[PDB]
């Protein structure tokens, strides 16, 4: 039992460190907010 | 996993026509496009939800 | 100024609110433009 809650937590403590270095992780979610951005842009730039 | 999209409204006159009464009038003879527009605006921001 | 009114300087017909400027146009522009090639600021003909 020890043995698995402390590589529970080892992993966790991993997870938030990976999630900290690495700000392209959540790209995935950027994308859906990028996608919207440059759709509504393009349609304000097609009054041009 | 992505589960939810801005909900974004239009506004038909304020972009076609902006500030022109005489587009506004001219664009009544197009029939029901904006209807159409703004119920699938709102089925999109409704299905957000 | 200060109210919504309909506006016509040289031909540049529309209908908003005039307010007193804050952006630093330099002496040799006198129109500026948004995104989408729309107008924000003019300068006024009659006192600049
Ligand atoms: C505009 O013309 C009037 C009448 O000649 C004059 O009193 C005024 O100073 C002029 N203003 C400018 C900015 O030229």
């Amino acid at each position: 039992q020890k043995l698995i809650a402390n590589q529970f937590n080892s992993a966790i403590g991993k997870i938030q460190d990976s999630l900290s270095s690495t700000a392209s992780a959540l790209g995935k979610l950027q994308d859906v907010v990028n996608h919207n951005a440059q759709a509504l842009n393009t349609l304000v730039k097609q009054l041009s | 996993l992505p589960v939810s999209m801005t909900k974004t409204s239009v506004d038909c006159t304020m972009y076609i026509c902006g500030d022109s009464t005489e587009c506004s009038n001219l664009l009544l003879q197009y029939g029901s496009f904006c209807t159409q527009l703004k119920r699938a605006l709102t089925g999109i921001a409704v299905e957000q939800d | 100024k200060n109210k919504c009114v309909n506006f016509n300087f040289n031909g540049l017909k529309g209908t908003g609110v005039l307010t007193e400027s804050n952006k630093k146009f330099l002496p040799f522009q006198q129109f500026g433009r948004d995104i989408a090639d729309t107008t924000d600021a003019v300068r006024d003909p009659q006192t600049l």
